[PDB]
RNA sequence: UGGCACCUCGAUGUCGGCUCAUCGCAUCCUGGGGCUGUAGUCGGUCCCAAGGGUUGGGCUGUUCGCCCAUUAAAGCGGUA
RNA sequence: GAACAUGGGUGAUAAGGUCCGUGUUCGAAAGGGAAACAGCCCAGACCACCAGCUAAGGUCCCAAAAUAUAUGUUAAGUGGAAAAGGAUGUGGCGUUGCCACAACUAGAGUCGAGUGACACUGCGCCGAAAAUGUACCGGGGCUAAACAUAUUACCGAAGC
């Protein structure tokens, strides 16, 4: 019944869609995208290339391959195969 | 519809029987005597018909039962009035009045219908004097399965 | 007597024996002897 | 009342109560160790009621060594108001147990002693104990 | 210390918990010669084990064959109920 | 389990004869009684009834040392014959007897009166006092203690007629 | 004293007092007791016991509450 | 939108409370079982029949079918409603040890036959007080017509 003392929370923002976008083994098209997020959890590999630091996406058409790089980093790739 | 016989008035002959209660355990001689006061025994048993015997008891003061409900197991009753609970018989009420404690315990496994009260009205208990149904000639059952 | 759940023998002259649903104590003294409750 | 200084957060979740026990299955710092049998929070409360009272039956005697210390801090609205507006200031530090963990050791003096004194000590706490001689 | 064991079976559905009332353990031997080939115990046996090596010595095994001195090393304790479970040895090599 | 094989004898002044489930002790001692001892295989050889009745049953040790104390107590106390002795603590118990009807008196304005039964003998070697007899403590007992409970005696200050001897608690107040 | 919002807003309409009741036991009086730091009268805690009893006034509207004079006693509650 | 079963937050490991997540049923679903009971268990009604086999649940009487068989467990009517505790309760699991332990007594000698802490238990016992009337086995009643297993036979829906 009583006025109470109201709460000093309740801020959020928008999630943004994080991931991977392309599935290892299947076909692409030049330009597409294969994976978004901040920093460079998987880096580049073979014909991809980082966007404006995310975004790593295809430079020609493919298959995709999702593979290690040293000990503990890993990287992504496309090859020309049809 | 079809082909089934139906027991009907003038058609069925009821007799009459006689069993001892002297060394039974009042529950187990009441079961086995419902059903022959319903007349569950004929292969002529219809259920919208008054089918079935009649019972006579001779020894309901040698009434026995098992474990310590001769002590508590106590029969209440009430008379609609504010505060007319009557519990004054328990479990020993086989000296006083005993007649009462079978026909209660054999009415109490009967159908509640306009025909299950005419038809417990076929059974006649005595304390342990002899009945004077001579001009019946009721047969001795005794033996229960 | 007295009357707690937590009857025992008590005292180093107390001890114990069923009855019909009292396991109360038998013993020497009326400062230490107790039925259940 | 064995509570810490300083902490990030005062708001928390209650602890997980289902399973069995992970560490503190043994006692070390004295030859015997009184064991629990099932679940429950002890809250740091009922462990200074129980120990104070432990050493009045020690009468200062021989040494304890406390096995269980409360993090979690709980916390409690004051009087009963509406639902939702908030959650309530901590007003307590709780403890979680689970069977099989040796909540208490001691060294030294005699098993009559240990006996009728964890006998005493368990009387306070909301858990079931059990009895344990170092069985090897 | 003259206790013997034998080759128990694998494949385990989890239904041993109820043959396990009944007395036994599993046990399995380290070393060469031989492998992880387990070896099944009794208890009330051991329940003198008091005076068998102490800890620290020998067992024989009779396990058909190498029977030599082979060392339980592990502990296995179990909560609740003064019980045992997986107790196992190892070869001296 | 507790008295099995306690089997002892039975030289009486009477004898036992065993039809029903009970015995039954014609001696000059005692002539002629018995209750219904025990519905346990009861044997009577040469002199005495000692029967391994039961065992196995947890019942069945409690229903020795009752039954075979039934038959036992009956046997001795109608072949025996023994009761002991009351006491006498304050001044002015009246102690007599009228047949089967004694008196005493313990400060009550009006000396109220108190009749007993045969089979167990009215025995009056009492001036302020109780010692009495009988033959079977089952039937002196319970008369024995209506004798010992008039005026449950002083429990401050000794007043009161009671038993053959023992201590009673002894209070003090202002 | 509160918490929840499941029946009722084409109406489930009112706190004390008066009149008349009925049920409970967690017993105020009477009764049967072991135990008292109970000699006796008395009284304190406990156990069993629900049949019937359980007063007239002064003072604010008081369901409360204090006071006056009695009585074997002036018990605590449930029943919109 | 609702309940039930799980995975969390919030509240007091309070609510037939409240907010999300994954399923099923009700909503829009009749039929059989749970004494009566939208949400729980079994199962999805096109229409006729005085045909047959089964599911959950059951087979002394009310009321269809075993007063079936073999083995144990239980003396409270437990079955047929709660907890910390308490203890000369117990059927099973291991001890420990006198060849004395029931009547010996220090706050020493015998005679004749079982004694106990401890440990895991399975079933019981006490802890257990409310207002119209017995008053949660559904009722009569039951020492098996109860519980834990095994194998059978038969009954049982608008399912086949």
């Amino acid at each position: 019944k009583k006025g109470v003392s109201s709460t000093k929370n309740g801020r959020d923002s928008e999630s943004k869609r994080l991931g991977a976008k392309r599935a290892d083994g299947q076909f692409v098209t030049g330009g597409s995208i294969l994976y978004r997020q901040r920093g460079t959890k998987i880096y580049p590999g073979e014909n991809v290339g980082r966007g404006g630091d995310d975004t790593l996406f295809a430079k020609i058409d493919g298959v995709v391959k999702f593979e290690r790089k040293g000990r503990d980093k890993k990287q992504v790739s496309v090859y020309a195969v049809a | 519809m079809r082909q089934t016989f139906m027991a009907n008035e003038s058609n069925i002959e009821r007799k009459w029987y006689v069993i001892d209660a002297e060394g039974q355990t009042l529950g187990r001689l009441s079961s086995e005597v419902a059903s022959i006061l319903r007349g569950k025994n004929k292969v002529t048993y219809t259920p919208h018909v008054d089918t079935g015997d009649y019972v006579i008891v001779i020894n309901a003061s040698k009434i026995e039962f098992t474990g310590n409900k001769e002590t508590d197991k106590v029969y209440y009753r009430h008379s609609n009035h504010p505060g007319g609970i009557k519990s004054i018989t328990a479990g020993e009420l086989r000296r006083t009045n005993p007649e009462r404690l079978i026909e209660n315990s054999i009415k109490g496994m009967l159908p509640s219908t306009r025909l299950g009260e005419k038809q417990g009205k076929k059974l006649f208990v005595y304390g342990g004097a002899e009945h004077p149904h001579a001009a019946q000639q009721p047969e001795n059952y005794e033996l229960r399965g | 007597m007295k009357v707690r759940p937590s009857v025992k023998p008590i005292c180093e002259k107390c001890k114990v024996i069923k009855r019909k649903g009292k396991v109360m104590v038998i013993c020497e003294n009326p400062k230490h002897k107790q039925r259940q409750g | 009342m064995l509570l810490p200084k300083r902490v990030k957060y005062r708001r928390q979740h209650r602890p997980k109560t289902t399973g069995r026990s992970k560490g503190g299955n043994y006692v070390t710092f004295g030859e015997f160790g009184l064991q629990a049998t099932t679940t429950s929070w002890i809250t740091s409360r009922q462990i200074e009621s129980a120990r104070i009272a432990m050493t009045r039956y020690m009468k200062r005697g021989g040494k304890v060594w406390i096995k269980i210390f409360p993090h979690t801090p709980y916390t409690k609205k004051p009087l009963e108001v509406r639902m939702g507006a908030g959650k309530g200031a901590v007003e307590g530090w709780i403890a979680v147990v689970k069977p099989g963990r040796i909540l208490f050791e001691v060294a030294g003096v005699s098993e009559e002693v240990a006996r009728e004194a964890l006998r005493l000590a368990s009387h306070k706490l909301p858990v079931k104990t059990k009895f344990v001689k170092r069985e090897e | 210390s003259l206790k013997s064991i034998i080759r128990q079976g694998k494949q385990t559905r989890s239904d041993l918990k109820q043959l396990r009332k009944s007395g036994k353990v599993p046990a399995v031997v380290y070393g060469y010669g031989t492998k992880n080939v387990s070896v099944k115990v009794d208890e009330v046996e051991f329940i003198k084990v008091i005076r068998e090596v102490g800890r620290n010595g020998v067992i024989e095994l009779g396990v058909g064959s190498k029977t030599i001195k082979v060392m339980v090393a592990d502990y296995q304790f179990d909560p609740l109920k003064n019980q045992i479970t997986h107790i196992d040895f190892l070869a001296i090599n | 389990s507790r008295v099995g094989k306690k089997i002892i004898d039975i030289p009486s002044d009477v004898t036992v004869t065993f039809d029903g489930n009970h015995v039954t002790v014609k001696g000059p001692k005692g002539e002629l009684s018995r209750t219904l001892n025990e519905r346990m295989t009861f044997k009577q050889e040469e002199n005495t009834i000692e029967v391994v009745r039961p065992s196995d049953s947890k019942e069945d040790r409690t229903n020795h040392g009752t039954t075979r104390a039934l038959l036992n107590n009956m046997v001795q106390g109608v072949s025996q014959g023994y009761v002991k002795v009351l006491e006498l603590v304050g001044v002015g118990y009246r102690a007599q007897m009228q047949g089967k009807d004694l008196i005493l008196n313990v400060g009550y304005s009006h000396p109220v009166e108190i009749k007993a039964e045969e089979n167990i003998t009215f025995s009056v070697e009492k001036n302020t006092v109780v010692k009495v007899e009988g033959i079977s403590k089952e039937q002196v007992g319970a008369l024995a203690s209506n004798i010992r409970s008039v005026r449950p005696p002083e429990p401050y200050k000794g007043k009161g007629i009671r038993y053959q001897g023992e201590y009673v608690r002894r209070k003090e107040g202002k």
